[PDB]
RNA sequence: GUAUGAGUAGCGAAAGAAGGGUGAGAAUCCCUUCCACCGAAUAUCUAAGGUUUCCUGAGGAAGGCUCGUCCGCUCAGGGUUAGUCGGGACCUAAGCCGAGGCCGAUAGGCGUAGGCGAUGGACAACAGGUAGAGAUUCCUGUACCAGUGCUAAUUGUUUAAC
RNA sequence: GAGCUGUACGUAAGCGUUGAUCCAGAGAUUUCCGAAUGGGGGAACCCACUAUCUUUAGUCGGAUAGUAUCCUUACGUGAAUACAUAGCGUGAGGAAGGCAGACCCAGGGAACUGAAACAUCUAAGUACCUGGAGGAAGAGAAAGAAAAAUCGAUUUCCUGAGUAGCGGCGAGCGAAACGGAAAGAGCCCAAACCAAGAAGCUUGCUUCUUGGGGUUGUAGGACACUCUAUACGGAGUUACAAAAGAAAGUUAUAAAUGAAGCGGUCUGGAAAGGCCCGCCAAAGACGGUAACAGCCCGGUAGUUGAAAUGGCUUUCCCUCCAGAGUGGAUCCUGAGUACGACGGAACACGUGAAAUUCCGUCGGAAUCCGGGAGGACCAUCUCCCAAGGCUAAAUACUCCCUAGUGACCGAUAGUGAACCAGUACCGUGAGGGAAAGGUGAAAAGCACCCCGGAAGGGGAGUGAAACAGUUCCUGAAACCGUGUGCCUA
């Protein structure tokens, strides 16, 4: 279940920022740990993991007008490969 | 659980009267003792009315 | 519903009484038909991505099926419909011809 | 879907196998930004299900 | 639902001034200078509690006891990184639950073994940098704790290393 | 059988006559919490052990299955303590929880109120709490009702009758049988005896199990003999014993077909309306369509249709089966039971002259030459046979599904709720609990110009209508304004 514990990649300005720094950041379900990940992304992309981390996000409440909601919980990790490594293109 | 184990007999409701017949509510209890006797092949101690126990059982 | 995509239409009420078309597109769920030269509406349009220019586009809309009659391939007249399986298939039938429209 | 059930229960799985990787492809791109045509994802979907089901029922 | 009281009471402790700017519009927003107030606090951390109020770009209907170009307000995108910090995977106090058990019209009450339960006990990381938003967490230098494999020597074999 | 990717517009990307979307039956998948059950826990979270497998150079990681407690049962181990039991372990079966705010059975059980005060009494065995259910429950085949003569298991309805009675004889409470109906159905044990086995040794005996036999009041049965009968016949899963399998039919859950006016003309934005002509009808139900339609549309009467699953009814299959008579030595026919005293309760019946039924505590029978009842009790007579069990229908109720109905409501009404309502909001909590429907037939929802930062206007345009302009049908009164004829310091 490798394509299960990673979702899709993040793309914003401050992981665009770290890209150069062999650090990917990722979307990953909301039961998996690090290990998993570390494991999941060295399966699917063949790269050399040094090291994850990992961090939860609450959702958010919204209002369309007369209804209110919240948006998804997110479990967001960053992987950073070894320096002797391939990289990933996104 | 507090009754006989035979002819399981326990307590029941009523009233107490007065002279002016004020009514007001009381029980009835069996007069159970605790006795041992073979519930099985083997020998237990139980409740057992007084009553039950007059020609039976074995004590 | 009794009238399809591509037919051609006798129009039976309404203010473009007498007049034909055919059919453009069909809204079962509504029960509205769209029907060419019929029932024309002006739509005052911002301009737009779709539309560059704008303005007051004179277009098409739709009617309801009822003051609608299908027109015979042969005879040309108005009828009302029957269904007769012949062969393989369950085909329509003109009621005044006895004939098959398809 | 009968063209499946000619496969040898072992094929199947390459299938589903390619398949997940080609649904795991479609949204990395979709996220990216860089999916021209999105109705691919349903289709991958209805195909990795209908493998599942044709194999489960083969017990 | 709408009047009268009535353009009346009130506008919730306090020092401001001028010059530039922005803008349709400025006592009230931004910048400069001068003046004033707190200073065992009106300063800096941090538990509880709150739960996105945090940052950036737009906005000015309503909210803000005035105004507003502004905002803890509206809209759209973002933002929280730990072997060592605080908690669990460690321990127990008050108290609570409680196999069998004892007691009792029913329902249940009490209680042993056992187990939960910090406000307490034990336990390994420091100093710098970071101009939108995180830092003993990221990065740079230098460490420590617990383990694992692989090498190289040493040593022991059932009066028995350990 | 031609479109489709919901509300829900739209953009984007796509799919369908090689038959999609859609409708009905049957399957597969079915995260986490919750009886929640591997352990814990502040709901949806945390942390495991044992087997088998997998990945890595190895720690690290991953997959699958099992692992709660109690009851019953089989096997095994096993203490004080010698045999043994308790205890411990494994396996196999079962339970647990919810609810339809209804209906019914049981355990426990108020007060306000009425009595024009109040204590007996009433309210009332009601409200409420708790436990068991079932599609119904409960009752039920006479130790009965009766009385110049009989009836023949229960239940429900009409009468009897506000009668007979009960009652600080106050307030009040209040039957039953006979008569008329709905519905109807009867049966298994225990015991005498037979046969077999086992335990104690009650030591040649009793007492335990299994099978047969037998269930009643004119007494019946065991026991003796006659007659027939072992499937000739009879019965059955609704009691009377219990579990299966086929075929035919019918019904339910999608559907198909289905007559007759584009008739002329007037008004109109539009004709289904008015006037003048036709037609269909086993079809003039209902709804829609630009205004009021049997003949425009969906349909309606009639006639058809089922691959699959469910129900019901028959037939087969299957399964199980002794019943008449004549006798009167001996034997059997429910024991701490029936009854009685004392204390209570239920009976319409408040202890009363108090029968009848039940509970607690004491005492305590007879057994066919026997026992019970007939409202204290005795004698005579009459009727019946307790202290074991099962039993359909007629009766009660509606969270639901299908088809309908109403001199029922019409948005302050009708459900609290016609609208994202048990929501917003209030409260620590249990809990309390709103307001809020209508553009137009069709968005044709006002291109363009002008004042303004916008909002908002004035034109122009759409429409039948804009004084219908996204709180939009109509649009009363209070209340706020502008103008003016007559009066007023
Ligand atoms: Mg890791
Ligand atoms: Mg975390
Ligand atoms: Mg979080
Ligand atoms: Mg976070
Ligand atoms: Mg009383
Ligand atoms: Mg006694
Ligand atoms: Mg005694
Ligand atoms: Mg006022
Ligand atoms: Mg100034
Ligand atoms: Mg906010
Ligand atoms: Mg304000
Ligand atoms: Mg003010
Ligand atoms: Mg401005
Ligand atoms: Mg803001
Ligand atoms: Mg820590
Ligand atoms: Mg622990
Ligand atoms: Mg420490
Ligand atoms: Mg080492
Ligand atoms: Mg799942
Ligand atoms: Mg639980
Ligand atoms: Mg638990
Ligand atoms: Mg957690
Ligand atoms: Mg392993
Ligand atoms: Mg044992
Ligand atoms: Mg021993
Ligand atoms: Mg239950
Ligand atoms: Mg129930
Ligand atoms: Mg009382
Ligand atoms: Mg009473
Ligand atoms: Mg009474
Ligand atoms: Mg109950
Ligand atoms: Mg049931
Ligand atoms: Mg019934
Ligand atoms: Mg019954
Ligand atoms: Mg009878
Ligand atoms: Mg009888
Ligand atoms: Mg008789
Ligand atoms: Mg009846
Ligand atoms: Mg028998
Ligand atoms: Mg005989
Ligand atoms: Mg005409
Ligand atoms: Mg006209
Ligand atoms: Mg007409
Ligand atoms: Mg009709
Ligand atoms: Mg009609
Ligand atoms: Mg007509
Ligand atoms: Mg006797
Ligand atoms: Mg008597
Ligand atoms: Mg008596
Ligand atoms: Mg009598
Ligand atoms: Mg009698
Ligand atoms: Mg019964
Ligand atoms: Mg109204
Ligand atoms: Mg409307
Ligand atoms: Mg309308
Ligand atoms: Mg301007
Ligand atoms: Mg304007
Ligand atoms: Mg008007
Ligand atoms: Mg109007
Ligand atoms: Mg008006
Ligand atoms: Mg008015
Ligand atoms: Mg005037």
């Amino acid at each position: 279940d490798a394509r299960d514990i990673i979702k899709r990649p993040v793309v914003t300005e401050e992981s665009t920022s770290i890209l150069d720094d062999k650090k990917y950041t990722f979307e990953v379900d909301t039961r998996a740990t690090k290990t998993q990940v570390k494991y999941a992304i060295e399966e699917i992309f063949d790269v050399k993991v040094a090291k994850v981390n990992v961090m939860n996000y609450k959702g958010k409440l919204k209002r369309m007008g007369r209804y209110a909601g919240y948006t998804n919980k997110r479990r967001k990790a960053i992987v950073t490969v070894t320096a002797d490594s391939k990289e990933i293109q996104f | 659980a507090k009754e006989c184990v035979i002819t399981g007999r326990k307590s029941r409701s009523g009233n107490k009267r007065s002279h002016a017949m004020n009514s007001s509510k009381r029980t009835w209890k069996a007069n159970l003792q605790k006795v041992r006797i073979l519930v099985n092949g083997k020998p237990k101690k139980v409740w057992v009315s007084a009553r039950a126990l007059k020609s039976g059982k074995v004590e | 519903m009794h009238v399809k995509k591509g037919d051609k239409v006798k129009v039976i009420t309404g203010k473009d009484k007498g007049k034909s078309g055919k059919v453009l597109a069909a809204f079962p769920k509504k029960d509205r038909v769209l029907i060419e030269g019929i029932n024309m509406v002006k739509k005052h349009t911002k301009p737009s991505n779709i539309n560059p220019q704008g303005g007051i586009l004179n277009v098409e809309a739709p009617i309801h099926v009822s003051n609608v009659m299908l027109i015979d391939p042969k005879t040309g007249e108005p009828t009302r419909v029957g269904y007769e399986v012949k062969g393989d298939k369950k085909v329509r039938v003109a009621k005044k011809s006895g004939e098959v429209i398809d | 879907a009968n063209d499946i059930r000619d496969l040898s229960t072992t094929e199947i799985q390459d299938q589903e196998k390619a398949l997940k990787e080609e649904l795991f492809n479609l949204r990395f791109q979709l996220a990216t930004g860089q999916l021209e045509n999105t109705a691919r994802i349903r289709e991958v979907r209805k195909a990795i299900a209908r493998m599942k089901t044709i194999v489960r029922e083969r017990e």
